[PDB]
């Protein structure tokens, strides 16, 4: 099953030289430290919070409408700071998604509807299904579904992941052609 | 006129809807696109009752059974002092208590009462109405779980962080002095 | 994986038994020219490691500490890795508020290593048991 | 790195 | 020699772990969550095809092996504890599920009540397994199972779930919560298993002798005067979030008197050792009285074994009883692992008997020569 079209008007998205198409109604706070690698989609309603620390975004991502990518605050014996955030290359993140997590590695699907507990680390090629919460400290390991409240290991994801994932994300840019303007 | 004073210290940012004759306290901070609504009555909130992201708080007349009572109905919303209001939480009870901390994705049900050190979990509703007994911890989607706990603990160094670091990239609303 | 609905295309795999499964779940052998599904090959252990920590552990420690990990927790209340916290260390659970001072385990001063479990009051016994019926079958 | 503040200006720029 | 690994499969429960431990290392529901479905299916299922029951048998055992087993299967031996009159296309479907899937060495389909004997030293007793399906009282005598005194009754945990949800969707009383604080009886027609088991666990109990006596008798009530003994406190058992059972405090001891109640047939849990003992060999009687033994889930009720020898003494004084086993002293045993898993603890200290072991067991070249499992019916 190839990805369906789904189309935008090119009003409300701003399309930069590396390639990320940035919705407008995307709620982008300290944009300066914020760092997108290109080819990134980021949908309305996106708050993306990178006025408190490094949240740099990797290749050919998808952040779906209304999911927020706050980075995490911890509390070491020095003193407080906040953590800065981290995703690899190639990672869909479904709409009403909440991400606290420390390190979102690469090939990643959060599925939609989820909440990432404060300094979750989610390593390559990882699954989270729909309506589900992850506490904080939650290390998800590579080649495994995360899901239920709280997310349990629950099943492996089939051997062809790296391929599969890098598939459907390119296929999601590539299918995500502005509106015809007619 | 919806007076939107605010005591000094606090950091609301112009981002950050508020709406109706709100009362916040001084070292309360509000974070940007934090939706504080207030149609029924005014909302008074304590010192350090930090709000995040998402956090929907209106005081909304009750359109369960609408009857005109008492015409207008104030009923105030007083919140108590050093609570946090996560990204996504939906806040409706009229009274909480101090040491309140409500995770993400929480409903908090209108006629709900928050004691002191109680704690909502994530992705939990609360449409139910009682008042929740001291240091009450609510786990869980299936069901509410609800479990004793020793202590609660406060956010204050996450607040102070925030107080520093939030004026410099967000234009904190110039509120004029009460 | 299920952005795309792999489960619509199904493959068939000849062998003892029929099976319709999407073509990621199955395994092309080189040398029989067959596809190969998952129920039709034989799964056999490499190696085991800890979720939370995401340490390898061999094969001998494995046996000798019961499949478990020495450092983490999993908290009792739900399934979720346990956090030292201080104040001079005990377990706090994430999800759930579920501390080491509810069920009454005393503070460890060393952050890891402290913790234990109980032993079995009826192991000893069990090693008479498991003694006398070894020289019986002798 | 290109930060997404100056792709938004040249973004703003070509316009 | 490697480690044998034991399974002991259960319609409630699967116990699974390695011999010569202090107890199980796994223990879990066997079911298997197949896509699609919400609610999981039950592996252990009897009058089945036999295709559906090894795909089951293949993946639960695949699940125990590579999930809560951490162990190659090949590498080593088995010892299945099936209980005695375990249906038999079951038993040797999963004997074929062992050998041709997962080629293990050879099992050993050990008996429960023999490996139950086993944990205590002794070598002869009466061994009661209230199981989840039903109960069964075995004779063992010097390590022969007395398969002619044998015995059963369908009063198992599935009889006393069925009978907690009829008390229940009678008495219901649920607030619902949603303009529906009072009581809203039935507002689901079923309970699921998991919450009648739950609550079956938590809440109800085992009353006393005389108590269980006078609630039977009030059950009737025939020109009874409030002759019930007081009840407990009702329990507020929170369904689903906001909705909160009230489950009566009468259920929480009545539930499980159906274990115990005659109804005019002389059948119950505890006349059922009685019915046993009085079809033993003459000789055998004492020793097996002195010797009692029960494992099962059932039996780990609170107040359970203090009812059961109560009625037990109770029942011998009566006029069927009272000519051959009037003047006996029943005495129950204690054995080191919890009534769930004696059987398990029984296999496990069989596993490590690394020398018998091995003549004892089917190996795989003989059943791939026979492809016939061994069984006390005819050959
Ligand atoms: N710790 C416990 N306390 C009380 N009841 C329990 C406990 N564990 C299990 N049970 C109940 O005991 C019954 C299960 O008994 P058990 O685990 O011995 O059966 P099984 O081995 O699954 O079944 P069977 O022997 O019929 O194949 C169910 O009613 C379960 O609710
Ligand atoms: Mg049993
Ligand atoms: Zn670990
Ligand atoms: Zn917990």
């Amino acid at each position: 099953m190839e990805l369906g079209e789904l189309l935008y008007n090119k009003s409300e998205y701003i399309e930069t030289a590396s390639g990320n198409k940035v919705s407008r109604q995307s709620v982008l706070c300290g944009s300066q430290n914020i760092v997108l690698n290109g080819k990134t989609i980021v949908m309305n309603d996106c708050i993306i919070r990178g006025d408190l620390a490094n949240v740099r975004v990797g290749r050919h991502c998808v952040v779906k409408s209304r999911s927020v990518i706050r980075p995490p605050f911890k509390k070491f014996s020095k003193g407080v700071a906040f953590f800065p955030l981290h995703i690899g290359d190639h990672v869909f993140i479904e709409e009403d998604c909440v991400v606290n997590a420390a390190q979102i590695g690469s090939y990643v699907h959060v599925g939609k509807n989820c909440v990432i507990g404060r300094r979750c680390v989610l390593k390559d090629c990882c699954k989270i299904l729909d309506n589900t919460v992850l506490p904080p400290e939650t290390v998800v390991p590579p080649f495994t579904v995360f899901s239920g409240c709280p997310g349990l290991f629950s099943g492996e994801l089939p051997e062809c992941t790296q391929e599969l994932m890098i598939d459907v994300t390119k296929s999601y840019y590539q299918k995500f052609l502005p509106l015809t303007q007619v | 006129q919806k007076s939107v004073k605010i005591a000094p210290g606090a950091v609301v940012c112009v981002e950050s809807e508020i709406r109706g004759d709100v009362t916040i306290g001084p070292r309360t901070v509000i974070h940007p696109k934090a939706r504080i609504i207030a149609e029924a009555g005014p909302i008074v909130i304590g010192e350090g009752n930090l709000i995040e992201e998402q956090a929907l708080i209106i005081n909304a007349h009750p359109d369960n059974i609408t009857p005109d009572a008492e015409d207008s109905e104030p009923k105030p919303m007083i919140i108590g002092t050093n609570n946090v209001f996560e990204v996504g939480c939906y806040s409706q009870a009229m009274k909480m208590g101090d040491n309140n901390v409500i995770e993400s994705k929480a409903y908090v049900g209108r006629n709900v009462i928050l004691t002191s050190g109680c704690i909502i979990g994530a992705c939990c509703n609360l449409n139910t109405f009682e008042v929740i007994p001291e240091n009450t911890v609510i786990y869980g989607a299936d069901c509410l779980r609800r479990v004793q706990t020793e202590r609660p603990q406060p956010q204050t160094l996450q607040l102070d962080f925030l107080m520093k670091i939030l004026p410099n990239y967000h234009h904190l609303k110039k509120t004029m002095k009460g | 994986a299920s952005l795309l609905q792999s489960e619509r295309v199904l493959y068939l795999v000849q062998g003892e038994k029929k099976v319709r499964a999407p073509l990621s779940q199955l395994y092309f052998c080189r040398y029989c020219s067959e596809l190969r599904s998952l129920e039709c090959v034989s799964h056999e252990v490499d190696s085991h490691y800890c979720p939370s920590c995401l340490e390898n552990m061999p094969s001998a420690e494995a046996k000798l500490k019961k499949n478990r990990c020495a450092n983490c927790f999993d908290c009792p209340g739900c399934m979720h890795t346990l956090s030292t916290r201080a104040t001079a260390y005990y377990l706090a659970c994430g999800f759930c508020r579920w501390t080491s001072r509810d069920v009454g385990m005393a503070d460890k001063s060393v952050a890891s290593g402290g913790w234990q479990e109980p032993d079995h009051p009826h192991t000893q016994r069990m090693n008479k048991l498991i003694e006398y019926y070894q020289q019986l079958a002798q | 790195s290109t930060s997404l503040l100056s792709e938004i200006e040249q973004s703003m720029e070509a316009e | 020699e490697k480690t044998a690994v034991v399974i002991d499969l259960g319609e409630a429960f699967t116990k699974c772990g390695f011999a010569g431990e202090t107890g199980p290392r796994c223990i879990i529901p066997s079911v298997i969550k197949k896509a699609g479905m919400p609610k999981p299916i039950k592996v252990v299922q009897y009058n089945i095809n036999t295709e559906e029951l090894y795909s089951y048998l293949k993946e639960f055992i695949h699940i125990l092996y590579f999930r809560h087993l951490l162990v190659n299967p090949r590498d080593r031996r088995v010892v299945v504890i099936e209980s005695v009159l375990c249906p038999s296309h079951f038993r040797e479907t999963l004997t074929r599920v062992l050998f041709k899937y997962f080629e293990v060495p050879s099992v050993l389909l050990a008996p429960s009540h023999l490996m139950a004997l086993l944990t205590l030293g002794i070598n002869s007793a009466m061994v009661l397994d209230c199981g989840y399906r039903e109960s069964l009282v075995l004779p063992i005598y010097e390590g022969i199972p007395v398969l002619n005194c044998w015995g059963a009754l369908p009063l198992g945990g599935k009889a006393l779930h069925k009978e907690l949800e009829t008390q229940l969707l009678e008495q219901c009383t649920v607030d619902t919560g949603a303009a529906k604080e009072q009581s809203l009886p039935s507002v689901m027609g079923s309970i699921p298993e998991g919450v009648l088991e739950d609550i079956k666990v938590r809440t109800c109990f085992v009353s006393d002798l005389t108590r269980g006596l006078k609630i039977q008798a009030a059950k009737f009530n025939i020109d009874g005067n409030t002759e019930r003994p007081s009840p407990p406190p009702n329990v507020d058992y929170p369904l689903d979030g906001e909705k909160i059972l009230h489950v009566l405090g009468s259920i929480r001891d009545s539930v499980v008197e159906i274990l115990f109640e005659q109804d005019n047939e002389e059948k119950s849990v505890a006349t059922l050792i009685l019915d046993s003992l009085m079809q033993c060999p003459i000789d055998t009687r004492k020793q097996l009285a002195e010797n009692l033994v029960i494992i099962g889930g059932t039996s780990m009720l609170p107040g359970f074994l203090h009812r059961l020898l109560a009625e037990i003494r109770y029942l011998v004084e009566k006029p069927k009883y009272k000519k051959t086993l009037g003047t006996k002293t029943f005495r129950i045993h204690t054995p080191p692992a919890k009534a769930n898993c004696v059987a398990w603890l029984g296999g496990a200290i069989f596993g490590a008997l690394q020398d018998i072991l091995g003549s004892r067991s089917v190996s795989k070249e003989y059943y791939n020569q026979t492809g016939r499992i061994p069984d006390w019916c005819s050959l």
